[PDB]
């Protein structure tokens, strides 16, 4: 698991889907799990508009 | 309303990922999950209603138990943000 | 038959440096006034679980023998005099480590290192370790006896919710038959009832095992009162109150019973029935109260969401609830993968058989038990 440096989303391929940086990190923390945007007051204070793993220490 | 979730040790990220299994795929309204690396064997899930929350960790291997009462958003904002 | 070094100074029992050549007191740092002891084996072995118990047997002595033992509750700072070691490690040998066995604490195996006095398996009394807790946790066998102190003082400024008036006759009561136990109980009840009926300052309060509360309005909210409010509602009452109740401004401060500091039993106290070995019942509570406690620590460190700090200390008192008295009413019996129910503390120093709720209003009321007239054979001399 790699998590990227600039949007934060924990991927296992070569390049974060989201966006596509090739910038990926192994050695992230504090795992973030999100369903939906709309409702969950989660992603309102991180600002993350795509659902699925996000990252907050990178 | 954030519900804090028993887990077992380690099983942390695994089951904070198995909960979002039953999620959609089920008709479980979890609108999200905190798994943070310096909290030691709790999870948090952002849902709705109290049913929402025991309907998701039923059926959940090495997901212990689920909290009672309910965690203001302003003591969880705190991982998050680092 | 054992020899034990007591200290003349302030009754505890004193370390012997076998490697050195050093007797003294660890507690009152003594090195004179400390003499040796004859002594059985059992006797040491009670007197080593009365610790253990959070109980303080203050040893008096006559002639090198002991005169009497005054009864007490253990100060934290006592607890941390007497460890050896501050035990950090919920691990067995796997073989010694840093934990919960000889790290300073005792020898038992044939790797006679020790706590400087590097005394022989053979013949080497442990010593005490201590466990420094994330979160005060009420003491079981004083439960009650909190919940009587604290429904009959006030909060905020924690006088005995008595008029100077009712003070005054009342102290002078208590003097009168202070010698007499039966009608001192009888008085203290009156003062309790008298002042649990009270509301003005010159709420009320729910229980079991462990668990307080305050109802409130607004509406009965009923806010549960927790270890550190409990602990510093208590280190309020003065002196001059402590009477007023069972407890002794010297021997037994009420703040003592919510637990800070829990003695670690020495290595001698808690033998492995060795063959994978059969570890002692007391050495697997201790592993998971150290694994709760650094649990605790690190959550308290990390974020403090409350609604786990909260999870976690109900935790940390069960186990130390277990610890203390696994056959507590109102505590689910801690079992080992069998269902077979663990023999803790509680179960230990009640077959020497001693009856624990005695146990607990000697140390209270800070009695004085004497070794003289019709002397017991069963404890030398
Ligand atoms: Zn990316
Ligand atoms: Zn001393
Ligand atoms: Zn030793
Ligand atoms: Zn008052």
């Amino acid at each position: 698991e790699k998590a990227c440096r600039h949007c934060h989303y924990i991927t296992s391929e070569d390049r974060c889907p989201v966006c596509g940086s090739r910038d990926l990190s192994e050695e992230w923390f504090d795992l973030v799990i999100i369903v939906d945007v709309e409702n969950s007051e989660i992603a309102k204070k991180i600002g993350a508009k795509v659902p699925g793993k996000y990252a907050i220490r990178v | 309303k954030i519900f804090a979730v028993r887990v077992t040790h380690g099983q942390e990220e695994t089951t904070a990922k198995l909960i979002y299994s039953k999620v959609r795929t089920y008709n479980l309204p979890i609108y999200a999950i905190l798994a943070p690396s310096r909290v030691k064997g709790y999870i948090f899930v952002e849902a709705p209603n109290k049913g929402v929350v025991d309907e998701a960790i039923r059926g959940i291997r090495h997901a212990r138990g689920v909290l009672p009462g309910e965690v203001p958003f302003k003591e969880i904002e705190h991982f998050l943000e680092e | 038959k054992t020899e034990v070094w007591v200290c003349e100074n302030c009754g505890h029992i004193a370390l012997e440096d076998k490697r050195r050549r050093r007797v003294y007191c660890p507690v009152c740092g003594e090195e004179e006034r400390i003499s040796k002891v004859e002594m059985s084996y059992a006797f040491k072995l009670l007197l080593d679980e009365l610790k253990a118990m959070v109980i303080r047997p203050k040893l008096n002595l006559s002639e090198k023998v002991i005169g009497s033992i005054e009864f007490g509750i253990l100060s934290p700072q006592e607890i941390r005099k007497m460890s050896a070691v501050e035990v950090t490690v919920p691990d067995t040998y796997d073989p010694i480590e840093g934990g919960v066995m000889d790290k300073r604490m005792g020898v038992i195996d044939p790797g006679l290192r020790c706590e400087t006095c590097g005394g022989r398996a053979g013949e080497c009394p442990g010593h005490f370790g201590h466990i420094e807790l994330a979160r005060p946790v009420i003491h079981v066998g004083f439960a009650k006896t909190i919940y009587r102190i604290l429904e009959s003082t006030c909060r905020e400024c924690g006088r005995i919710k008595l008029t100077d008036e009712e003070i005054e006759e009342y102290m002078k009561k208590i003097e009168l038959a202070r010698n007499r136990r039966s009608e001192f109980n009888e008085i203290i009840k009156e003062i309790h009832k008298k002042a649990k009926e009270r509301m003005v300052c010159p709420p009320i309060k729910f229980e079991k095992p462990t668990i307080y509360w305050e109802i409130r309005k607004d509406n009965e909210y009923r806010h549960r009162l927790m270890p550190t409010e409990v602990r510093d509602w208590l280190e309020k009452i003065p002196d001059k109150d402590l009477p007023l109740l069972g407890l002794d401004p010297e021997k037994s401060r009420p703040e003592w019973m919510v637990l800070t500091v829990l003695p670690v039993p020495p290595v001698t106290a808690r033998p492995s029935i060795t063959l994978i070995r059969a570890e002692d019942d007391l050495t697997h509570k201790l592993v998971d109260i150290i694994r709760i406690n650094n649990r605790l620590k690190q959550n308290i460190e990390a974020g403090a969401p409350q609604l786990i700090i909260e999870d976690l200390w109900d935790l940390l008192q069960y186990h130390v609830t277990t610890y203390i008295n696994n056959e507590a009413p109102g505590v689910p019996p801690a079992k080992h993968k069998s269902g077979r129910p663990l023999k803790t503390l509680a179960q230990r120093l009640k077959g020497f058989e001693i009856t624990v709720q005695h146990l607990f209003e000697a140390a209270e009321k800070g009695e004085v038990d004497n070794l003289n007239g019709v002397i017991e054979n069963v404890l030398i001399g």
